[PDB]
């Protein structure tokens, strides 16, 4: 009964060191299961992040069309599994940017319930 | 000025067998809504949508029980929508509501509404 908004919450959101993502993909539960390959964190206030469900509506990467853009740029990291990286070994890079993030938005109140892209 | 408005026009009563125009036009968002489409929900069902379509005039989708009888409209490089409800039947009666910014006819994904506007299709 996790629901949609919060494992977003979990996946994605940390409004608040190299070794990064090592720490925060384990926090998270990203690596219980698996290594998901990929993770990306945002370091902006939830109110922020929800808020770009008001923004520019886009096509998601996969053609969906609920899909909202940041018209800021914002503080985010990227996670990324390392060559090494093998499960229950997880490892990963990590890579600091300011980049527009793009967010799919569902329900009522309208919030994002996944992550799609930064740009 | 300040909020996004989904003002809807049209609907009301009517006899069964008759037809009625539903529009909508959203102001106060100033890019395109990919998707827009009406919604409706009549008394003791769950909501449901009855038409959406894309921002380029195509996508057009429709519930099954409406297909042949409605028609969904849109203005390009606006974010209007319009729904031509012909042949209309009692089950028709409803509380219609504009959605916009969503995916096809999935509620869940559309976050603007507006208020909604009676239907009643008498018999």
């Amino acid at each position: 009964k996790e629901t949609a908004a919060a494992k977003f919450e979990r996946q994605h959101m940390d409004s608040s060191s190299s070794n990064y993502c090592n720490q925060m993909m384990k926090s998270r539960n990203l690596t219980k299961d698996r290594c998901k390959p990929v993770n990306t964190f945002v370091h902006e206030s939830l109110a922020d992040v929800q808020a770009v469900c008001s923004q520019k509506n886009v096509a998601c990467k996969n053609g969906q069309t609920n899909c909202y853009q940041s018209y800021s740029t914002m503080s985010i990291t990227d996670c990324r599994e390392t060559g090494s990286s093998k499960y229950p070994n997880c490892a990963y890079k990590t890579t600091q940017a300011n980049k527009h993030i793009i967010v799919a938005c569902e329900g009522n109140p309208y919030v994002p319930v996944h992550f799609d892209a930064s740009v | 000025g300040s909020q996004v408005q989904l003002v809807e026009s049209g609907g009301g009563l009517v006899q069964a067998g008759g037809s009625l125009r539903l529009s909508c036009a959203a102001s106060g968002y100033h890019h395109p809504y990919i998707y827009m489409g009406w919604f409706r929900q009549a008394p003791g069902k769950e909501r449901e949508g009855v038409a959406a379509m894309d921002s380029g005039g195509g996508g057009t989708l429709y519930a099954d029980s409406v297909k042949g009888r409605f028609t969904i409209s849109r203005d390009k490089g606006k974010n209007t929508v319009y729904l031509q409800m012909d042949s209309l039947k009692p089950e028709d009666t409803a509380t219609y509501y504009c959605a916009a910014g969503g995916h096809h006819l999935r509620d869940h994904t559309y976050g603007q509404w507006g208020q909604g506007t009676q239907v009643t299709v008498s018999s």
